[PDB]
């Protein structure tokens, strides 16, 4: 009733202002930090999303769940990024980013409700986040003695606990070892092109295997593969980017002709122009021919006949990955061919792996690259076990270059909790209210692995906080046993880059919520 | 309070929040077991020799019975993720081995009845799925104890057809269950790779004919395609073909880009006249100097080519397919040839008895070889009564020709019936005593579901489920476990090593392995984010 | 397979979460409104009806609610009104903030029984504490205990001006209807003092009448309307023509009889009214009806007359005056004799002006010599909030002089209840420790309410508060520091015991014993169940 001007303000815009828009961020934080919440821990279920076309997507990660949700709330956009950005730098760091940034506002929740205007909690967030970024690198344990049988060791523990939380139960020690020989293989680059994640319909987890070639998925041939056996016991493979049909045509080419004697020269020109081609592929060696484009039924019939294998409209994905698995090199055009440009295997057939066919290379000893064939008895079922793949091979890339590691669980969450709330008792002030509630905020990475299983959380965390106040700083959260135990004995490993980025994007998403003060919407939707 | 917030203010998270539904509760587990039971219940009286038939119609009107699982779930409209998750489970078991689709159902459906009364109990729902991997890995040690095939397919075709007789007894071809399951094993031994032990598919081909009966499907070793002579006085009957395959239309050679050609005098009209007429007398006479009696064309033919045929004594065929003339080439030992001019005596193929065979009052007149040499193709040739009765002799001799190539890739058997899922329950009840620490009450609802599959085929017999189970569960415990099984008639004694009811090793071993693992996604799930209405 | 209810089924944490922002919406808006910085808010109605107050038991009455954990609160604020009477905002944010710390408990995996029983234990032992922490009964202090107490209900409302005009009326109120009762009962009945209202002068103008003052007026504009040394006689029956009952009719047979019984309604009815008015009766007072024709015997014989007073104003007025209140004939078979004995005294019965309107008061009642409170204000919406300011301050007053009892205000009860809690839960302590000590953390949201209406520094002047009150009960050397609170118009912490900060002990007590079982209530939602409106079937 009060605002009833001439002019509007700007067309029909509402704002809130003050300590009810900031109450109204935080709560709004805490119903998209739900979402995240049951997905966290080795007992943590995973979550169901269908979009309105009807497709569903069945996972447990942090950036997979967070983007099928659709949220178009200002604010709980925050926490959606943070997510997003921890699958791009870490790639395992996904549902704790997203749920720890929101009991950062939860923590400050009642404080911000009586006073306590917003630059003195932004100053005591990246006060205490300094500190526990500084006290992870003082802590996280390294080895002197890599390039050995201890340091491949170390790659697969992290590797264990990046494929818990996952659908894999008992395949963690078959999965796990082929993760860490996936990136041993790649060359200094540690790229994700490299390695080919396919994915089989039929067959169990333990159908899987890790392919030291490459493997296509056989696509649309033409009539003569049926013909040309799979046989080979050292094959050559030409990989090329030219048209084998008779029809390839520059598409400007007008062929006058005058009398019926030139008329008869141009269309035994034509087939003497794709019969080159066909002799420059052979007199080589190259049993194997793949090409990104297309090849008819002429040039099929003629490799039929001299007992060659051929391939045709190859993706540019696999091409890419078959150049560095043999060794060769794509060549456009085919007159330059030589013994320098095609590859070489040992083992080249084509299985009938899940129904459908498959042309897989095996043998090569100089492979810069891999695939592993994914198997399972469903295609969401297989989604997830791509998913699951991804964060596991993210671990292990950033493992390498870093190998400073942290103990798994809530192992680090409650001593750096043990750190800050030494620090707060220290320092006068209002600080002792923000430091210590930071402090208090990292206690839900051991509750979320008891509050999904039950455990009796309340009791679980006085004995963390008695064991770390008293000897190690590696105990956490048993989850066969319900009890504390020390993960680093256990094995529970986890780079010190994951907790790291973790704390770090969590703090910059809770500066930003408490900081906008006021929220202003266009009604312009269309 | 939802959409709205305690300071006044609109608590909007979600774009269309009032349309969404959202459960986790603790009925968001007994959602996903309701609706899964009621699959394994539709495909429980479907199992076995006495299961019975199920009825599906498509979208467009369409009727097609149907019996094997595969095809069933899929032809569904069931808007519901959970069971869409039953469709993709016998989808896969139907790309790997293909045999039991309908097994690996029933089987998910009783680990999920299982888990509803362990539920209650306050076990951890992951906590079952770890259960049941400790206990599946149980049962598939024992089902490799007792496994042995003398197959060298020469003359020890009998585990081969009595194999096949086990896939072929639940289907409606039990008229036909001497006849068309030796069809199944002759069509994968002479197309079957034995030093790779690979079987391509490609090479078996599948057509139908309405007319006849059942008794009158045949192995045609060759092919078996639609005759379509340009000329109606062509002869009907080759006895030696000398079989010229070509990839070139009978035409003046059209060249595929644009031309153009000018004309600009008499003198090149009239050489034009003369190079059509020259041309068609050169496609002519260089088949006939290659020694070759029949033509195969991809092609259409012209009209002046037509009666050139005739005059030179050379039937020819019309407008084949595109993997048809494949299998042409492989079955006659011939090569298909682009051009005219690269024609020669050792491109051709050999064939025997080449003739058309029209089937009552029809026009097809399909393509009938009987002889051959060394062919690695054959075609089986199915007829019915109806349409009904023929598309599913296409779907059941295909499980038929699956099991015969899950033989060669693993030459390892089981005995059916029941028998080996009552064996493999009995190995898990052993095993939960060693030791019975957390996951003792997980690994016998594995057992208890494990029975659920032999108790089935106790139902759909007439008889009583836990008076006949009872009996063979004891019998196998008082002396070593012998194929103890049941059967419908019975055949006398329950001894399924006497029935001849075989199974192989790696369809079990895939129906216990997937249905697992498909029961782990749907226990390790506690919300549903489906929308409202469609719009 | 599921429930077929036609209803909605909600069970889990999602009405745990919902209850606890039912109660935060109602707490969120009477946090404006506490204290002597707390601000009025408006009631608009559809209908256009405005009215201005910060009463929390005014404003959660008027507001439409629907939430069943919303009705909770709102008839606790109810509650109050009747039990003590100014308790009214302060039991809603305690018992929304109850069940707020409860939230973070139940999310814990801690069960809400052991909730339920942890601030038994905290709500006993606070009554318990606040027993044997009081300063002094009303022998010391005098009559400075009394107005220092209506001045803390009156800081938070429109008659909080720095004098002590509308303090030192309230005390004169309640000190001059002290009725006694058996086994020595002092009784205050704060309900006969007639509080009216009228558009007029300025605050300072409010009378204060020793007697009544009847809103009503004479009628009949004939009689003098100021009568000495007047004599009221109180009646309730109509004084109208004699009118047959349903049993009896008037059936005659003699056309001469007629003008007899026609005469004989007027003749009845005189007879009443010449009896009542020869005993020296001047002022008559009547619940039922004076007719035109019986007013011109009032006039003739020069007595005042007042038709159509109210029967709850009519008992306030012959308890006062020592008037008896008659309906009919009495006195054991007598035709007209009315006990003139038992007629009413007053020193003036006067009608004066009261701006645009007419208004009988009358002086000192010669009997009991009671009290009434004329208010005078701007417009309506002001009259309206001074009324519910005023009988809050009535409310103070009497439960000070029946329980001799009072308590520091300005926080510094939850200030030392916030302490005691937490050294009583490290004692006896094992599995309910932890509800009670987010039973003394609830407790602070009343001293923090007075930081936030104030403007001033929140989390550093609680802490400070806080600090006094920690030495006062871990260091025995008589710091005398119980009584500290908050001083919000400079913002540091003040002691309110020279200050005069004062309340009644039963204003904290039972608000603490009306918010501890209220928050058991909605405790216990956990599974809810809402069928679909059944109205058009
Ligand atoms: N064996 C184990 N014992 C106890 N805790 C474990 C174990 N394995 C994994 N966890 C815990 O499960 C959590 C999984 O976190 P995750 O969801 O992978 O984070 P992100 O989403 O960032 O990848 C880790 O924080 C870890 O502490
Ligand atoms: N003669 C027989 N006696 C007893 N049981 C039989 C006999 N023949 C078939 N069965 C049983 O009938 C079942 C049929 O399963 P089926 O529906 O074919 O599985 P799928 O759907 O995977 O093909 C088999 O599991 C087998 O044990
Ligand atoms: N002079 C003062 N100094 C500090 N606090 C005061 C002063 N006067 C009143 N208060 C506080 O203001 C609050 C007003 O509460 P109020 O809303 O009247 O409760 P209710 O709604 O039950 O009547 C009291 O709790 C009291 O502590
Ligand atoms: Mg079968």
């Amino acid at each position: 009733m009060m605002p009833t001007p001439v002019i509007l303000l700007k067309e029909g815009t509402d704002s809130s202002q003050g300590i009810p828009q900031l109450v109204s961020n935080i709560s709004a934080c805490q119903v998209i930090a739900e979402a995240v919440r049951t997905t966290l821990g080795p007992r943590g279920m995973d979550k169901l999303i269908v979009d309105g076309r009807g497709k569903a997507t069945i996972s447990n990660d942090g950036a997979t769940i967070l983007k099928l949700l659709d949220v178009v709330h200002p604010a709980a956009k925050t926490l959606v990024d943070i997510a997003k950005s921890q699958d791009a730098e870490v790639g395992d760091g996904t549902t704790s980013v997203t749920l720890l940034a929101a009991e950062f506002l939860k923590q400050v929740k009642p404080y911000v409700e009586e006073g306590l205007h917003p630059q003195i909690i932004i100053r005591a967030f990246r006060t205490a986040t300094q500190l526990a970024v500084n006290k992870i690198k003082e802590i996280a344990v390294t080895v002197k003695k890599a390039d050995k049988v201890e340091q491949r060791k170390l790659l697969e523990k992290c590797a264990m606990t990046a494929l818990s939380s996952k659908l894999i139960s008992q395949q963690k020690a078959f999965f796990a070892k082929m993760v860490v020989d996936a990136v041993m293989m790649l060359d200094d680059l540690l790229q994700l092109k490299m390695i080919g994640i396919k994915k089989v319909q039929g067959g169990a987890l333990e159908d899987s295997q890790l392919v030291a070639g490459v493997a296509f998925k056989k696509t649309f041939s033409y009539a003569g593969f049926e013909m040309q056996p799979k046989k080979y016991h050292n094959p050559k493979i030409a990989l090329l980017n030219v048209e084998l049909e008779l029809k390839a045509e520059k598409d400007n080419a007008e062929i006058r002709v005058h009398t019926v004697e030139d008329y008869q020269a141009i269309v035994d020109a034509e087939w003497n122009i794709l019969y080159d081609k066909l002799e420059k592929i052979h007199h080589s060696g190259a049993k194997v021919v793949s090409s990104k484009l297309p090849i008819g039924d002429v040039a099929t019939q003629y490799f039929a006949d001299r007992d060659m294998f051929c391939a045709g409209r190859v993706p540019e994905e696999d091409l890419k990955r078959t150049m560095m698995a043999c060794g060769g090199s794509i060549q456009t055009s085919v007159n330059a061919l030589s013994a320098d440009v095609l590859g070489r295997c040992q083992v080249f057939e084509e299985t009938q792996i899940g129904g459908e066919r498959y042309n897989f290379f095996t043998g090569c000893p100089k492979a810069k690259t891999c695939t592993f064939i994914l198997r399972g008895g469903a295609e969401q079922f297989m989604e997830e076990t791509e998913r699951s793949l991804h964060d596991a091979i993210m671990i292990v890339r950033r493992a390498i270059k870093n190998d400073s590691v942290v103990a798994g669980g809530g192992a680090i969450e409650m001593e750096l909790s043990k750190y800050l709330r030494d620090y707060s008792r220290t320092i006068p002030g209002k600080q002792q209210l923000l430091i210590g509630a930071y402090a208090k905020a990292l206690e839900i990475i051991p509750r979320q692995l008891c509050d999904n299983a039950g455990f009796d959380a309340t009791n679980i965390l006085n004995k963390l906080r008695a064991r770390h106040a008293q000897g190690g700083t590696w105990y956490g959260v048993d989850i066969n046993n319900e009890d504390i135990a020390d993960n680093f004995e256990a094995f529970v490993w986890e780079p010190a880059m994951v907790r790291i980025n973790a704390l770090t994007a969590a703090s910059e998403a809770a500066c930003l919520i408490v900081s906008v003060d006021e929220t202003i919407k266009n009604p312009r939707s269309t | 309070t939802l959409a709205f917030d305690e300071y006044g203010r609109p608590f909007l998270i979600i774009k269309d929040q009032d349309r969404k539904s959202r459960l986790m509760g603790l009925e968001a587990l007994k959602s996903h077991i309701m609706a899964a039971k009621a699959v394994a219940n539709t495909m429980r009286t479907s199992l076995g020799p006495n299961g019975l038939d199920k009825m599906m119609v498509d979208k467009d009107g369409d009727v097609t019975v149907t019996n094997d699982g595969a095809t069933i779930l899929s032809m569904m409209d069931v808007d519901h993720q959970i069971a869409k998750l039953m469709v993709e489970l016998s989808k896969s078991q139907d790309d790997e081995i293909g045999d039991g689709t309908t097994g690996v159902v029933v089987l998910a459906g009783a680990l999920l009845e299982e888990a509803e009364q362990l539920l209650d109990r306050g076990i951890h729902p992951i906590r079952i799925a770890d259960g049941y991997e400790q206990a599946a890995r149980v049962a598939i040690e024992h089902l490799d104890k007792i496994s042995d095939s003398v197959l060298v397919d020469i003359k020890d075709t009998e585990p081969l057809i009595q194999t096949a007789k086990t896939t072929l007894g639940s289907k409606v071809v039990n008229s036909c269950h001497r006849q068309m399951a030796e069809i199944a094993v002759n069509a994968v031994l002479t197309v079957a790779d034995m030093e790779r032990r690979d079987v391509d598919f490609e090479l078996i081909k599948v057509e139908g004919k309405v007319g006849g009966r059942l008794e009158d499907t045949k192995l045609i070793k060759g092919v078996i395609v639609d005759k379509d002579f340009s000329h109606p006085q062509m002869p009907k009957k080759v006895e030696d073909a000398k079989i010229a395959i070509l990839t070139c239309p009978f035409e003046p050679p059209k060249p595929k880009t644009k031309h153009k050609l000018d004309v600009t005098s008499v003198e090149d009209y009239k050489a034009l006249q003369k190079y059509e007429k020259e041309k068609f007398e050169e496609m002519i006479q260089q088949i006939k100097e290659t020694g070759a009696n029949l033509a195969i064309c991809q092609w259409g033919f012209d009209d002046e080519a037509n009666h050139l045929l005739l005059q030179n004594n050379l039937p020819a065929v019309r407008w084949v397919g595109g993997p048809e003339i494949e299998l042409i080439a492989i079955a006659t030992g011939g090569r298909i040839v682009p051009r005219f001019s690269e024609l020669t005596a050792e491109k051709l193929g050999f064939a025997g008895l080449v003739q058309e065979i029209s089937f009552g009052t029809t026009k097809d007149k399909m393509l009938v070889i009987e002889q051959c040499k060394n062919s690695r193709a054959v075609t089986i040739f199915i007829r019915g009564g109806n349409k009904m009765i023929i598309e599913e002799a296409k779907r059941s001799l295909h499980d038929a020709l699956c099991v015969i190539r899950n033989l060669i890739r693993d030459n390892r058997v089981v005995y059916g019936g029941g028998a080996a899922e009552i064996s493999c329950a009995l190995a898990v009840s052993q095993e939960a005593d060693k030791c019975p620490t957390l996951e003792q009450y997980a690994m016998r609802a594995f057992a208890d579901a494990l029975e659920v599959i032999p108790m089935a085929l106790s139902e759909n017999s007439g008889m009583n489920p836990i008076q006949t189970m009872t009996e063979v569960r004891a019998r196998q415990v008082k002396e070593m476990n012998p194929a103890l099984g049941i059967d419908c008639l019975h055949k006398g004694t329950n001894d399924m090593k006497q029935q001849h009811v075989i199974e192989t090793l790696i369809g079990k071993k895939q129906q216990i392995s997937l249905a697992t693992q498909m029961v782990r996604m749907i226990l390790k799930i506690d919300d549903i984010r489906k929308p409202g209405e469609s719009e | 397979g599921p429930l077929s209810v036609f209803g909605d089924r909600s069970t889990g944490e999602t009405i745990r979460s919902q209850n606890v922002m039912a109660a935060a919406s109602i707490a969120n808006i009477v946090k404006s409104s506490l204290g002597p910085v707390g601000l009025d808010k408006m009631l608009v109605d559809d209908i256009g009806d405005v009215t201005i107050t910060n009463d929390g038991a005014t404003i959660l009455k008027l507001l439409e609610v629907e939430h069943p954990a919303a009705k909770v609160l709102c008839e606790l604020a109810d509650l109050q009104d009747k039990e003590v009477g100014d308790g009214t905002t302060s039991v809603v944010i305690i018992a929304a903030e109850l069940l707020k710390n409860a939230d973070e408990l139940v999310k814990q995996k801690i069960h809400p029984t052991s909730v339920i029983s942890g601030y038994r234990l905290a709500c006993k032992e606070a009554v318990r504490y606040i027993n044997e922490n009081l300063i002094v009964n009303t022998d010391e202090l005098g009559r400075d205990c009394l107005i220092n107490a209506a001045k803390t209900s009156m800081s938070s409302k429109i008659i909080g001006i720095n004098g002590d005009f509308f303090a030192n009326m309230v005390v004169d109120a309640v000190l001059a209807i002290k009725y006694t009762d058996i086994r020595g009962q002092p009784r205050y009945p704060v309900n006969s003092v007639n509080i009216l209202k009228a558009h007029g002068r300025s605050q300072m103008e409010s009378m204060l009448i020793s007697g009544y003052a009847l809103n009503c007026v004479v009628g009949s504009q004939g009689m003098p309307k100021r009568i000495v040394n007047a004599k009221i006689a109180c009646l309730d029956f109509s004084l109208q023509k004699t009118k047959m009952k349903l049993g009896v009719q008037v059936v005659i047979t003699d056309p001469e009889k007629l003008d007899q019984i026609r005469q004989r309604e007027s003749d009845i009815t005189k007879e009443r009214i010449q009896k009542i008015l020869a005993t020296g009766a001047n002022v008559i007072l009547t619940t039922g009806g004076i007719d035109d024709m019986c007013l011109k015997y009032f006039v003739e014989a020069g007595a005042m007359a007042v038709r159509r007073v109210l029967k709850r104003d009519l008992k306030r007025i012959a308890k006062a005056s020592g008037a008896t209140i008659l309906s009919t004939l009495a006195n054991l078979e007598g035709e007209e004799t009315f006990e003139a004995a038992m007629l009413g005294q007053a020193e003036e019965v006067v009608q004066e002006r009261i701006c645009d309107d007419e208004l009988i008061l009358i002086k000192n009642t010669k009997a009991r010599t009671s009290a009434s409170i004329i208010l005078r204000g701007a417009n309506d919406f002001m009259c309206d909030e001074m009324e519910r300011s005023l009988h809050d301050a009535l409310c103070v007053v009497k439960r000070v002089l029946e329980s001799k009892s009072v308590v520091p205000g300005g926080g510094a009860v939850e200030a030392a209840l916030s302490i005691y809690l937490e050294n009583y839960a490290t004692s006896m302590g094992s599995r309910e420790q932890l509800a009670i000590a987010e039973f003394a953390r609830s407790l602070l949201v009343i001293p923090n309410t007075l930081a936030v209406n104030a403007a001033q520094d929140s989390t550093d002047l609680v802490a400070k508060l806080r600090a006094f009150h920690n030495e006062a009960q871990v260091n025995p050397e008589r710091k005398n520091l119980k009584w500290i609170g908050l001083d919000l118009s400079n913002g540091k912490p003040r002691d309110n015991k020279q200050a005069g900060v004062f309340e009644p002990t039963i204003v904290k007590v039972k608000s603490l014993k009306f918010a501890t079982e209220a928050a058991i209530t909605i405790l216990r939602i956990d599974d809810l169940i809402k069928l679909h409106p059944e109205s058009k079937d």
